[PDB]
């Protein structure tokens, strides 16, 4: 509403 | 009691890489990442904010990954260690000298059961903020 938090990352699976 | 005005309208966490092979064992997790949110020219007679968090909860209790990476969650906590998930508050005072209130938070990602695997993370935090 007022304000948002986005959170953005990646998990890598190099296996 | 009178609304501030809400300077930071979006604020992005970017938690960057994390790796399944560092992420097997439950607890594993990322470093802690601040983020900031403003409020400024509070009128006289607005003295405490409250802010109230809402997002998406998995079992874990914790922030539900809205990504594709699976067996991971995000943890929102104050400056002081606590723990924020969905439905928490929090309330600050007013600075009078600025007329300005601010939330000094954290965030993270964490496996709370290990075995996080490939994907995106992605998630969103609501904020609405009250006033007395
Ligand atoms: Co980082």
């Amino acid at each position: 509403a007022d304000s948002t938090i986005t959170i953005r990352g990646y998990v890598r699976d190099n296996r | 009691a009178k609304p501030c005005t809400v300077s930071t309208t979006n604020a992005t966490v970017d938690l960057g890489d994390l790796y399944s092979f560092s992420l097997m064992s439950a607890g594993a997790a990322s470093a802690w990442h601040d983020v900031a949110l403003e409020l400024t020219n509070c009128p006289v007679g607005t003295s405490r904010v409250t802010a109230s968090f809402s997002g998406a909860a998995d079992s874990t209790g914790y922030y539900k990954n809205q990504g594709t990476a699976q067996n991971i969650q995000l943890e929102l906590q104050d400056d002081s260690g606590n723990t924020l998930n969905t439905g928490a508050t929090k309330t600050v005072q007013v600075d009078d000298s600025s007329q300005s209130a601010h939330f000094p938070l954290q965030v993270r990602a964490l496996t709370v059961n290990g075995g996080a695997t490939q994907g995106t993370i992605q998630a969103v935090i609501s904020i609405t903020y009250t006033y007395s």
